[PDB]
């Protein structure tokens, strides 16, 4: 689990 | 450039074909060519531009992180000297990544942003500007790291001010902007509390506006809200 | 070429780094540079060369199939005329694929194969020659399709004759050669019965030699045998 | 399920 930006 | 002799409509057609074939470098070159025709982009065309470059820079960012990690493990105590190759190759990848970011930023500056009057286009382009400065910031070390960070922040802030005045809290562009600005705070600006506050506030204001949406719009907004929730779960 | 000023050992080091970063185009350019130094390749180096180009051409083959399918659906009755773009873009991809195959075949011809004396290297290179002619055959239409097919067949056949004389039936290179030659028969040469016979015979002779192997060699051989079984299950 | 070559 890591920080996500918009996909 | 090399796409100067092709029709604008043909470039767009080929961009869609390249997307289907997962040929993102081709897709990016076609969309660059379409931008350089000088006409404003439609909503569909803006999204093609974004998809193409996101996939190109995505590959480069992932490679850079692999190589940076190897490089860092080489600079531990007890590690064996293996020569300049790791640094050299990390620099090559880094240079190519900076070249792609510079290309996107050049297109936004010449002349997508200045011609963009409607809120949906202007926020879209200003968000992109923030994102590509953020990607440059991920690899910056020297005496320009601070100026790059401030350029990212400034682009994001201007986009946020417009989005708050002109768009509903559930608008996917507004939501994606807020998500990426929160990532900026958390990973680049060393401001985790600012990141958490923005993500929470964004989520709660969207939640309270969902009642106004159709079934299809509902699905679009809640997808992005879920990404805000995922980050919050990790950060807190 | 452009890798002329880099040390052979550095090129090999960087090829391994590029593999870890999944930068296969870079990996292929580094290995091309290493080949052009003029020294024979080790077993490890041969496998790097193969991995790099397999991944590059793999991407191009997959794109070509997407575009070819779209092109064919455009040439049905009831389909709307959309202009030359699909054909043009399929041709671009096709040309780039042929350029990669031509590059590999040029390296094998100058001068990897002629310098290759041991069975393990000679079979490896002759198998590669077969594979890259087969890739060219997948996209050939005109009056050279038949000559390309015969070049593939001839390379595979020479490799098979050496492998049968010089290697055990469980040898992974021998097994992979037989697998790919069977694919040639089935998909390119329109000889499904020949494909089935070769796959079965190869499987059965390996099965009877497994008793001679260590635990690690056993695992290597049975992996490839499983791929023969998968094809046979589909073809029969 | 499709024909596979060596991987
Ligand atoms: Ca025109
Ligand atoms: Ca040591
Ligand atoms: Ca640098
Ligand atoms: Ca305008
Ligand atoms: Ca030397
Ligand atoms: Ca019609
Ligand atoms: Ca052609
Ligand atoms: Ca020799
Ligand atoms: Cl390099
Ligand atoms: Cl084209």
């Amino acid at each position: 689990a890591r920080t996500v930006s918009v996909s | 450039g090399a796409m100067g002799s092709m029709e604008r409509a043909s470039l767009i057609q080929k961009a869609k074909l390249a997307e289907q074939a997962e040929r993102y470098e081709d897709m990016a070159a076609f969309m660059k060519g379409a931008v350089e025709k000088g006409e404003e982009l439609s909503c569909e065309e803006r999204n093609l531009l974004s998809v193409a470059y996101k996939n190109v820079v995505g590959g480069q960012r992932a490679a850079w992180r692999v190589l940076s990690s190897i490089e860092q493990k080489s600079n531990e105590e007890g590690s064996e000297e293996k020569g300049p190759e790791v640094r050299e190759y990390r620099e090559k990848v880094e240079t190519e990544l900076q070249g792609v970011c510079d290309t996107v930023l050049g297109l936004l500056d010449s002349h997508l942003i200045k011609e963009a009057g409607d809120a949906e286009s202007r926020v879209f382009y200003l968000k992109m500007k923030g994102d590509y400065y953020r990607y440059l910031a991920e690899v910056a070390t020297g005496d320009d790291k601070k100026r790059i960070i401030d350029s990212a922040r400034s682009a994001y802030q201007e986009a946020m001010d417009i989005s708050k005045k002109e768009m509903p809290p559930t608008n996917p562009i507004r939501l994606g902007l807020a998500l990426n600005f929160s990532v900026f705070h958390y990973e680049i600006a060393n401001s985790p509390e600012e990141a958490i506050s923005l993500a929470k506030t964004t989520f709660d204001e969207a939640m309270a506006d969902l009642h106004t949406l159709s079934e299809d719009s509902y699905k679009d907004s809640t997808l992005i809200m879920q990404l805000l929730r995922d980050n919050l779960t990790l950060w807190t």
